[PDB]
């Protein structure tokens, strides 16, 4: 699909994800919801090539659930991207590779912090305050480089991605019919319902 | 643009302390098929002047006929012609030069490797390059194809750099050229035993040694090697 | 396309009197758009030091895989591995996946602990040991730190001394490639201390 | 590359250049194309040298282990054997060998198989790339139960020519002589057969 | 490369980046990628460094020879048509620019003109150009006000050029900034990125992501 | 780069240039080109440099097993033909071109090695980018029964020619000779004919002339008692 | 396919001094791995205290130059035997070059001289006509190895004052004729050591209100 | 450009052309008019490649205008568009022909009828009563082919027109950033300056 | 196709098979490859069927003109006229031509022009597909001043050879013998040649 941000505040993780589902000249949907809950204090949102979109996420989550349920706990945030890391840097020497960039926002309930993990459908990780895949950091990281700080409270998280769509919405060429965002804490994640 | 058809291989030449020699097989090769047997690569201009002229073979007998020309115009109303104003290796090589360059830029060029080697009025020793693409060069030792591979690694050893070339004699100088295609012999595919071979001496004038041959081979050294490995018999 | 190019990156090592020093930028991108200034590319398992450039998920992937096989070799052999012996291992994996091989510039240092040697050494892609006496060079812009090692350099450095040579020659280089740049990491290295430092260089 | 064999009276002799050309390189000029898979059974070769080397390899392995069960392989069954390798895996090789040996039952026999791995049984024949050019001579001056003295002459003035237009074939012509009463090399130099 | 221009209150702002590549390789840092067509006319630069710099120096030539002709000064969509159908004429050859045409007249007021290699002419009030164009447009469409003082509007563009040098890898080195009055443009200094950058993340906040 | 072999009166002897190249950049100036495939077996490698030295290793590794297993010491001809088959099974994707020689109980040899699997046998051989330099030497000045002063005369002065004439090689030459009766006498930089002059100045820099943001010491120690 | 093109490696050095300007070159003509020439001058004398180098396809270079000497005669003739300064000489050579934009000069062209105020003067040139006044420049095979060890050792980059630690930088003096020349050798001995189309020779022309001098020195050979 | 849209009612001629110019990326403008008139009753607009779209536009313009003082004569909108249409006929065998495909919108005087003409660049010329150019008539013209009567007022036919942008914006991926509109009726040419 | 041009005491005579093939269809079996320029000059032709048409029948228009101008051409003259249309139009043309011609100052001529456009003067000269096979057995049996009848045997014999192994090459032989007695034609059928 296209558009992907995600922000890393004082107490959270906000995830933004375009709504529009296009195949050729049509736009088919203008509500999918490209993320997928891993675990009740981690989130995936994802772009890349139809349908190894939502297969690879359904796969992780599967991981993670079975994970969950074996050990009775949940994994952190840096463990799970590990893992999906690994699946999808053995994925690029594949017969057929996923085509998929991720996102993975989660809450760390042990040290009590947020985390944000970018990883592209080569297997590249990197943590990082913000980010996105595909064009849309093009756009928004002026922005965020020049407005984000380390102590930003929810709310001015919100506001600043209100900024970074807006710019999205003026320059870029495709519509995307807004996005769903998303907000992972630590009393788990949560949909913003009016943006 | 086009491609060799009949073509000639290595043109090699050396500086020595009173002049330049140059040398040339006579084969005219139909890609693997060695089809012509008495062809003349190496062509004096005057008696100061000697192209010798590697690569397409019906381009050269254009080039030599550029040559021939340039000879009868230069005469035309010029009664020192034949002494103050006669063709110098500069000045002809400077036009080959020029036409070759002129022809890659109109993207047909002349499918040659040129060596233009020569003694100027002053005594001077000449010896320059040119090419299809129009590249020019000069050293104390040049050879076109095979030759600049293996001809010049064994001329350089007798003329390293300048200094060597007043050290250098025509006996010395020779000697080399003649080993130096006898290695060719043995090596490229593409070359003849028969060839031609023209010293331009400042004092001597020039010398034109046609129907030469490579001699003094060693060959007696294949009966011993047998099999390619573990043959025994 | 070139995987070796897709996210830049370059490392640089140097001998000096008993002591060795490696260097990297901190850069990761996406070609044009940069994504990270906070990608090191310098990695250590026990007193051995691995650089790696090029395609990053590989740099990970070998970082992960080398510190698998060390630990290994640690539980079983009751010792750290040397950089002698790690640079065969390095070789050994490289050349393993010959027709379809990491897409990476590995550079090891260190010093010998028994012997109090230092050593330093690179490979391409598939495990080709390059084990020069003076300085090993990797990356996007290893054109540039050939040049600037290649002036720089010269035998017996001071450990303070080296960081200066090591550091210049990492920074020149970096700001004549696009790819490279973003911050910088040096290592000073000594038998029983190692310093780690953070350089300050321009961010475009 | 210029390889024969022919037929005689008394056997067969084998006939080859010695040239081995990387492009217009001559990587080797003193190269033994006559090779050894049994003690009178010998094969000429021509195309790839890794190949034919190869080949010629697994040949001698399969004729050895033959001799060590079952005795003398006839030259029909080391063609045979030749052809096997050379048909089924036509894909991959490059190869155009002669195969050459003495029976004192069948007495000499030459075997051709070219690119495609058909088999051929002939009096003689020529192969390589130097062969085109003296498809003419050989056919004018090839007769059947010629001497020995005549079958070398033969061989040497064919090559000869063969070496002459051919960029491909030079240096030395070998030669090896399959008869009852052994097997005899020979050998011929340049300032011999030029002069012809 | 990075280059903008925006109309405003106090006529026009004109800001460039310095480098310029050949593949990885950083050829130059220190690139003039505006052309001072004459006192009163710039060109911005972007593509092909050789054509942009012949073809908006002959552009001058041909501005110089209307007002011999006319007396009287060249209008900036005169200007900028003579450089578009120059270019048309070109089209499929391989020309590569990317060019804003900046001018002040009476009869026009501040007035800018994007032209394009595939013979693209357009008026407007912002235009961003270059692999790092993206960038730039984002602080200048949340900052961008008609009403800014010359002081904050020359800043504005100095400072989305030093988002795009930070981001772009094809750009960065220096800025140069221009500001584009009626009686003629005013040159604002070189700028090098590499002490900007600090300055501007110690006073202004921003960068946070950065270690300084 | 540029390798050799020539044989001699009682043995044979090899030699290479110390140039490694990627593309027209020199990786590394003093590398080492001659492998010992066993004590009396060497063979000198040019091409894909990663190929080389593994079908070297691999080799000489079962040459080892197969000298223990035989209680023999190894012979050329086994290093030959499990190079060769070796080679020819990866179709020339291994880009090992090689000169092999050595002496063992049945004599001294020295056979060439391409990287499609064909082998050749000869008295004097050259490899690489610099062979045709080499050959015009060993063409020039090669005859029968050598002594072993004049192969390595012979053999040296061959390199020297492709460190001069061919841009693919260059820096030092290595020799390795192998006498019939004797340990192989390995002669790494033989000639070193290509020392950096000094430069002109000293680019030593100033302490405190780097800018630094921040300093840690690194721990290297593993976990401590207490 | 005709391929009208070809490289014959080379690598050359421009540096403007206070009130002078070298231009070096190697003296190594090559094509692939073999040697042309060991002596092949590049750097050209092209009269009016101007001094030229066009590196890469040397029949281009050569085209070029010779081209461009021409312009400096007819100048000569058609402008009363006025002095062509080097400024006016870089405009004419970017008009030579983009002349043939669509069948491109396949050089990278630097020349080098003084200024009408008398100060050093040295100006690069990009193969279809671009050009830019600088303060150094090198050009060609080696030129990746080179202008980095020039940011750092004539500009001062990245070099700051001890004690101060990254807040004063080290100020930028002027450098004399013995101090560009000694920086011009070891880039060139560097880049000889790291690049094998670089060697054989340089030869180094220094341009002075006195006139045009010529400096020569051995390079490695292999 | 992207969507030119052409409708011709009872007593009018209502073209709708998008504002976006889009170059890759970034969407440049949102303003643009792809529009020329070429005499006070006859109006054009343009979509094709960039460049070539104005500078035939401006050409066809230049030479109507010529044509008009010539004579002290408007010409019909059939004859206008019998022009456009042979040039760009003699166009599409040329060297390098022009990539632009054209309405014309046109009130013919001397007949009191309203006028439309859709011209391709091969010079495919059509009389309409309503017409498109690029992907335009794959949304509108079942919208078209429904609700159209040949007697429409023109406030019916900008009815009928914002029917047809509102599926284009919600059918087609590309942001076209809205469209101008003008009519065009027996009193010349207008603007309809909000839609 | 199988065409050659050999001189003898007597002067010279062209010779050249009949096949024309388009593919392997034998689009013509009995065709004359033997074309007239002049009275005592002719040609071989070889390659393109139009081109070397084309050419001739230029190049006799050409020595028609010059006759009327300045008398009989040499046969050189005629080979350079040749040469100048191979030449400068190589890039468009397909044509090996051999030239012979009988002087009376010159006696018997051959010149041979392949493909490039250059010239070659030689005793005798062979060229098209079928030469190849017979570069051997040519060089072996050609002696100069040999008689009109040994003359006639030596190309009988090696374009029968020609012919034999040459799939491209066939039909009848034609001959041509320019001597100072005047033109004669020959022609030799398959019966005849295929028994030698
Ligand atoms: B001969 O030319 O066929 C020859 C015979 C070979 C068995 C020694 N072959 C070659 O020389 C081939 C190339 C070739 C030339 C002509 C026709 C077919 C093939 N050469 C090689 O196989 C070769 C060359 N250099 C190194 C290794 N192998
Ligand atoms: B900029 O990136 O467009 C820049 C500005 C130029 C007009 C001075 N262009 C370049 O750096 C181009 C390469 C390029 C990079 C990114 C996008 C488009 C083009 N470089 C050159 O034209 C160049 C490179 N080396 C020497 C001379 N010119
Ligand atoms: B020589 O020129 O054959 C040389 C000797 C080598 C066997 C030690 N070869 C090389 O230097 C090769 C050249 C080459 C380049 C690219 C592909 C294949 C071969 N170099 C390397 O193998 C090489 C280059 N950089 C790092 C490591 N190895
Ligand atoms: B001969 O084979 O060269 C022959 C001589 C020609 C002058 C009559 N040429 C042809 O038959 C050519 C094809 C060809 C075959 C072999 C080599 C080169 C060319 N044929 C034609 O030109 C031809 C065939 N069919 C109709 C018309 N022309
Ligand atoms: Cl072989
Ligand atoms: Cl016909
Ligand atoms: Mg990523
Ligand atoms: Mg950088
Ligand atoms: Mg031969
Ligand atoms: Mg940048
Ligand atoms: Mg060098």
């Amino acid at each position: 699909m296209d558009i992907i941000l995600g922000i890393r505040v004082q107490d959270s993780v906000i995830l933004a994800s375009s709504k529009a589902v296009t195949r050729g000249i049509s736009v088919l949907k203008d509500s999918d919801d490209k993320t997928r809950q891993l675990s009740p204090h981690t989130l995936m949102s994802f772009a890349g090539e139809a349908g190894d979109t939502v297969q690879f996420a359904e796969y992780i989550q599967a991981n993670i659930q079975l994970y969950s349920i074996r050990e009775d706990y949940e994994l952190s945030p840096q463990a799970v991207s590990s893992f999906v890391r690994q699946e999808l840097a053995k994925s690029i020497r594949s017969r057929r590779p996923y085509q998929v960039n991720v996102l993975i926002g989660g809450y760390d309930k042990k040290k009590n912090k947020p985390e944000l993990y970018q990883i592209d459908y080569l297997g590249t990780k990197v943590e990082l305050p913000y980010g996105a895949h595909g064009y849309s950091g093009f756009y928004t990281f002026s922005l965020l480089d020049h407005h984000y700080r380390p102590d930003m409270t929810t709310e001015e998280g919100l506001d600043l991605l209100k900024l970074c769509v807006q710019e999205l919405e003026k320059r870029m060429p495709m519509d995307f019919k807004g996005v769903i965002v998303k907000i992972v804490d630590k009393d788990g994640i949560r949909q913003v319902d009016d943006f | 643009t086009q491609q060799p058809i009949v073509t000639g291989t290595s043109v090699i030449s050396m500086k020595y302390d009173n002049g330049v020699i140059i040398a040339a097989d006579n084969l005219g090769s139909y890609g693997s098929l060695l089809r012509f047997n008495g062809v003349e690569r190496l062509i004096p201009v005057g008696d100061n002047t000697v192209v010798g002229i590697s690569g397409d073979i019906s381009d050269m007998q254009h080039i030599e006929r550029l040559l021939k020309d340039l000879v009868t115009e230069n005469a035309y109303d010029n009664p020192l012609a034949d002494a103050e104003e006669a063709l110098e290796p500069s000045y002809i090589f400077e036009y080959l030069a020029t036409v070759m360059y002129q022809r890659r830029s109109k993207m047909n060029p002349l499918w040659n490797a040129i060596i233009v080697a020569g003694v100027q009025s002053n005594g001077d020793q000449f010896l320059r390059y040119v090419n299809l693409l129009g590249v020019t060069y000069s050293s104390p030792t040049l050879a076109t194809g095979f030759g600049a591979h293996m001809a010049n690694p064994l001329l350089r050893k007798v003329v390293d750099r300048e200094s060597d070339i007043p050290k250098t004699t025509v006996q010395v100088a020779e000697e080399a050229i003649v080993n130096a295609m006898r290695v060719l012999y043995y090596r490229d595919a593409r070359s003849s035993r028969n060839f031609s071979l023209a010293i331009i001496d400042k004092n001597t004038g020039l010398t034109f040694k046609k129907n030469l041959q490579v001699e003094n081979m060693k060959w007696d050294f294949a009966k011993d090697i047998k099999g390619y490995g573990t043959q025994k018999i | 396309s070139d995987p070796s190019s897709i996210n830049g990156g370059i490392v640089v090592a140097m001998t000096g009197k008993d002591c060795v020093a490696i260097a990297c930028d901190l850069r990761l991108g996406s070609q044009s758009l940069g994504v990270s200034n906070k990608f090191e590319k310098i990695f250590h398992y026990g007193h051995v030091f691995l650089g790696i450039t090029g395609l990053a998920t590989d740099v990970t992937t070998l970082n992960e895989m080398f510190r698998y096989k060390t630990n290994l070799y640690k539980l079983k052999e009751e010792r750290a591995i040397e950089p002698e012996t790690f640079t065969q291992l390095v070789s050994s994996s490289l050349y393993e996946r010959r027709f379809g091989p990491y897409f990476v510039g590995p550079v090891v240092a260190g010093i010998n602990s028994k012997s109090g040697k230092p050593f330093i050494a690179g490979f391409d892609l598939i495990g080709c040991i390059d084990e020069a006496k003076d300085f090993i060079v990797s990356g996007t812009a290893s054109d540039q730190l050939f040049g600037m090692c290649e002036s720089l350099y010269e035998p017996n450095l001071e450990p303070e001394d080296l960081f200066e040579t090591i550091s210049q020659a990492l920074l020149n280089a970096a700001d004549r490639d696009a790819l490279s740049g973003w911050g910088a990491v040096v290592y000073i290295i000594k038998k029983d201390e190692v310093v780690k430092r953070y350089l300050k260089m321009r961010q475009d | 590359t210029s390889i024969m064999a022919v037929t005689f009276k008394d056997g067969v002799i084998l006939g080859a250049d010695s040239r081995t050309t990387t492009g217009a390189y001559i990587a080797n000029r003193v190269t033994d194309k006559l090779t050894r898979v049994h003690d009178k059974i010998w094969c000429c070769r021509s195309g790839s040298a890794a190949d034919t080397q190869a080949i010629a390899d697994i040949v001698q392995y399969h004729l050895e282990l033959y001799t060590s069960q079952y005795g003398t392989p006839s030259t029909e069954t080391a063609a045979s054997v030749f052809k096997e390798l050379c048909y089924e895996n036509k894909d991959n090789l490059t190869a155009g060998i002669i195969v050459a040996g003495y029976d004192d039952k069948n007495k000499g026999e030459v075997y051709t198989i070219p690119l495609g791995g058909s088999v051929h049984k002939l009096p003689y024949a020529i192969a390589g790339s130097g062969s085109t050019f003296i498809y003419g001579y050989c056919d004018k001056n090839f007769r059947e139960n010629m001497s020995k003295e005549e079958t070398v002459d033969f061989i040497k003035h064919s090559l000869s020519q063969a070496i002459k237009w051919d960029g491909s074939s030079g240096g030395v012509i070998r030669m090896v002589v399959l008869t009852a009463a052994g097997v005899e090399r020979l050998i011929f130099y340049p300032d011999e057969y030029e002069q012809l | 490369t990075t280059t903008l221009a925006f109309r405003f209150q106090g006529g026009i702002i004109v800001a460039v980046d310095s480098r310029a590549t050949a593949g990885n390789w950083v050829a130059s840092q220190t690139v003039k990628k505006v052309i001072e067509i004459n006192p009163f006319l710039l060109g911005t630069m972007a593509g092909g460094t050789a054509d942009c710099q012949f073809w908006e120096t002959w552009l001058g030539s041909q501005c110089r020879l209307h007002e011999l002709r006319e007396k009287e000064r060249i209008s900036v969509a005169a200007a900028s048509k003579i450089l578009s159908n120059l270019v048309y004429q070109y089209k499929g050859a391989g020309l590569s620019m990317g060019t804003m045409i900046c001018g002040y007249t009476r009869k026009e007021g501040p007035t800018i003109y994007y032209v394009d290699s595939d013979g693209t002419r357009l008026k407007g009030d912002i235009f961003c150009v270059g692999s790092g164009q993206t960038f730039a447009y984002g602080v200048l469409d949340s900052n961008y006000k008609w009403d800014l003082s010359v002081e904050d509007a020359l800043y504005l563009g100095k400072r989305s050029i030093l988002a795009a040098a930070h981001r772009d890898a094809y750009s960065g080195g220096s800025v140069n900034l221009y500001h584009v009055t009626e009686d003629g443009w005013i040159y604002h200094g070189n700028h090098d990125v590499g002490e900007l950058f600090w300055k501007v993340k110690e006073e202004e906040g921003s960068f946070n992501n950065v270690i300084g | 780069t540029t390798i050799v072999g020539v044989k001699f009166n009682n043995g044979v002897v090899i030699a290479a240039d110390t140039r490694s190249t990627q593309g027209p950049i020199v990786a590394d100036k003093n590398c080492a080109k001659l492998h010992r495939i066993s004590p009396k077996i060497w063979c000198a490698g040019a091409g894909t440099a990663a190929d080389t030295e593994a079908v070297t290793q691999l080799i000489g590794s079962n040459i080892e097993l197969h000298s223990l297993y035989t209680s023999r010491e190894p012979r050329v001809v086994s290093a030959l033909q499990m190079l060769k088959q070796h080679l020819f099974k990866y179709q020339g994707h291994i880009g090992a071109y090689l000169i092999v020689a050595g002496v063992d109980p049945t004599g001294s040899h020295l056979f060439s090695i391409h990287a499609h699997g064909s082998t050749d046998v000869g008295y004097y051989l050259s490899l690489g980018s610099g062979s045709l330099a080499a050959m015009a030497v060993l063409e020039s000045h090669w005859k029968q029964d050598l002594t072993k002063e004049e192969a390595i005369k012979l053999a040296s002065d061959a390199i020297q020619a492709g460190i001069w004439n061919d841009l693919g090689s260059g820096s030092n030459v290595d020799v390795c000779v192998m006498e019939i009766g004797k340990d192989a006498e390995y002669l790494r930089n033989y000639l070193t004919p290509n020392v950096r002059e000094e430069k002109q100045k000293s680019y030593k820099f100033p302490r405190g002339t780097t800018a630094v943001l921040k300093e840690s010491i690194v721990n290297i120690c593993d976990i401590q008692e207490e | 396919q005709f391929n009208p093109y070809g490289d014959n490696g080379g690598t050359i050095l421009g540096i403007a001094g206070e009130d002078f300007a070298v231009l070096a070159g190697d003296t190594r003509n090559i094509t692939d791995y073999s040697i042309n020439s060991r002596y092949e001058p590049k750097v050209f004398d092209c009269g009016d205290n101007i001094v030229m180098s066009a590196n890469g396809f040397a029949a281009d270079g050569d085209a070029l130059v010779k081209r461009f000497k021409n312009s400096v005669k007819w100048y000569h003739f058609d402008h009363n035997d006025k002095k062509l300064s080097i400024n006016s000489a870089a405009r004419n050579i970017q008009h030579l070059l983009y002349g043939k934009r669509f069948f491109p000069y396949y050089v990278h062209t630097i020349i080098a001289g003084l200024d009408e105020d008398g100060k050093g003067a040295v100006y690069s040139f990009d193969p279809v006509g671009s050009y830019e006044r600088e303060q150094c420049r090198a050009g060609g095979a080696a030129a990746s190895l080179i202008m980095p060890f020039l940011d750092n050792q004539v500009n001062f980059k990245n070099q700051y004052e001890p004690g101060t630690n990254g807040k004063v930088k080290k100020p930028l003096k002027y450098l004399s004729v013995e101090e560009v020349i000694k920086l011009v050798r070891d880039s060139f001995t560097s880049a000889t050591e790291r690049h094998i189309q670089v060697g054989d020779g340089l030869e180094i022309l220094i341009v002075t209100k006195d006139g045009v001098r010529k400096e020569f020195y051995e390079l490695k050979r292999d």
